[PDB]
């Protein structure tokens, strides 16, 4: 039970980041499942993390991908 | 008064613009900005869904970026030379 209560607030560390301040990228390709490619647009690359708990399946395909602007 | 008008605009800070260029969700705007990169930014209670079409200019802040208010349309500092052409 406790470790069923931290993971509640793990995920909401974690959401934190996921609301604005974003900014919009553009995913090219991966790299590997974990670690993809990003062109932002300042057109400028990143390799990023990929975060878990999130699409895999239209991700690998060219579509647009929410990033962090700070991390 | 004249001085402590300059107090209040001081201690205050700027605005950037920009304009919803899609709704995504609820409470999350993709914004186009007026000095190009798109976001995603946040809104405070100020502001209305149905208050908010798109091609509607937007503020945000440029220490959170969060919308508090509608601002209404711009229009080019060209444009308004050619109106000051009557003679």
């Amino acid at each position: 039970r406790h470790l069923k209560r931290e993971l509640k607030r793990a995920q909401e560390e974690v959401k934190r980041i996921q609301s604005v301040p974003l900014v919009i990228g553009q995913f090219l390709e991966p790299i590997d499942q974990n670690t993809g490619i990003v062109s932002s647009t300042t057109g400028m690359s990143y390799v990023v993390r990929i975060l878990s708990t999130l699409d895999r399946e239209l991700l690998k395909p060219s579509m647009s991908v929410a990033l962090h602007r700070h991390s | 008064d004249k001085t402590e008008n300059d107090i209040k605009a001081l201690q205050s800070i700027g605005q950037l613009i920009g304009e919803v260029m899609k709704e995504l969700s609820e409470e999350k705007y993709i914004v186009k900005a007026s000095s190009g990169p798109r976001y995603i930014v946040g809104v405070r209670n100020s502001v209305d869904r149905s208050k908010l079409k798109k091609g509607v200019r937007v503020t945000l802040d440029i220490t959170t970026l969060t919308i508090m208010r509608i601002l209404p349309r711009e229009t080019d500092p060209l444009v308004y030379n050619m109106t000051s052409f009557e003679q």
